[PDB]
């Protein structure tokens, strides 16, 4: 590595692996949560 | 010095719930 090296040039990186487990999840997107409701139908979307 | 096992020592394979079932 020198600056005037573009193949030749550092580069950074980060590798993100998720882990979809049928575990309770750790780890979630900023979706906010809304109050739970029963005996209606309802979309849902529990933990994703 | 040995024994045998018997059908001890299984697990429940992944934190899913299953029921009324004959699963491989």
């Amino acid at each position: 590595f020198q600056p005037t090296n573009v193949g030749y040039q550092p580069y950074r990186v980060v590798v993100l692996s998720f882990e979809l487990l049928h575990a309770p999840a750790t780890v979630c997107g900023p979706k906010k949560s809304t109050n739970l409701v029963k005996n209606k139908c309802v979309n849902f979307n529990f933990n994703g | 010095a040995y024994t045998n096992s018997f059908t001890r020592g299984v697990y429940y394979p992944d934190k899913v719930f299953r029921s009324s079932v004959l699963h491989s």
